[PDB]
């Protein structure tokens, strides 16, 4: 089974940051002209293996029908907050509705992601972003991209949510 | 832009390549 | 189920979509 994964959310929140450490176990720039960054991994949890493919998308946003295309071929999203950036969690309703637009349904798997909690500079606090969560009737995992904190269990506990779908 | 996959491309290959055009169709709207 | 052909360095950002579709179209058809 494959699963299309979308992460979403505001400009430098860490979208790009997450699914690299996804995909490839590093935080700080590597230089290899080489290779093309990949979107795939093979993974198993909860003893079935699966394959990912990541949608990292654009913090700049838009109208585009190409676009919406896009996302619709998504099954579950990734919603990323920073911990830093209190404007990035209010835009995470927006994101909600714009999911639900595109997909036409309001019963989309989603998971709500806190990141950047390895900073000194915290503005969004974890009771508030589980109070929203749970208000969604959805997780929320808290992340760093620097540490790899949270990393695995952020998309896997998506996978999660599109396994009761 | 992620180079064409090749004649000789698994499905696999080609899984890998359709994951890139997916991020950049996406990125260069 | 016919594999779709990879367009060259000239074409469109539409026509890339158009090779998107087939291969997602492809690939699904094949798993
Ligand atoms: N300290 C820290 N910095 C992070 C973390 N995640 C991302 N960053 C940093 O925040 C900045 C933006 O990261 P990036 O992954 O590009 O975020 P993005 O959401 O893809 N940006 P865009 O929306 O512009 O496409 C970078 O300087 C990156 O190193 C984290 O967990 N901790
Ligand atoms: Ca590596
Ligand atoms: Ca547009
Ligand atoms: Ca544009
Ligand atoms: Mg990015």
């Amino acid at each position: 089974t494959e699963y299309k994964l979308v992460v979403v959310g505001a400009v430098g929140v860490g979208k790009s940051a997450l699914t690299i450490q996804l995909i490839q176990n590093h935080f700080v720039d590597e230089y290899d002209p080489t290779i093309e960054d990949s979107y795939r991994k093979q993974v198993v949890i909860d003893g079935e293996t699966c394959l990912l493919d990541i949608l990292d998308t654009a913090g700049q946003e838009e109208y585009s029908a190409m676009r919406d295309q896009y996302m619709r071929t998504g099954e579950g999203f990734l919603c990323v907050f920073a911990i830093n950036n209190t404007k990035s969690f209010e835009d995470i309703h927006q994101y909600r509705e714009q999911i639900k637009r595109v997909k036409d349904s309001d019963d989309v798997p989603m998971v709500l992601v806190g990141n950047k909690c390895d900073l000194p500079s915290r503005t969004v606090e974890s009771r508030q972003a589980q109070d929203l969560a749970r208000s969604y009737g959805i997780p929320y995992i808290e992340t760093s991209a620097k540490t790899r904190q949270g990393v695995e269990d952020a998309f896997y506990t998506l996978v999660r949510e599109i396994r009761k779908h | 832009r992620p180079r064409c996959p090749g004649d000789d491309a698994s499905i696999e290959d080609l899984h890998e390549y359709w994951a890139r055009l997916w991020n950049y169709l996406y990125a260069v709207a």
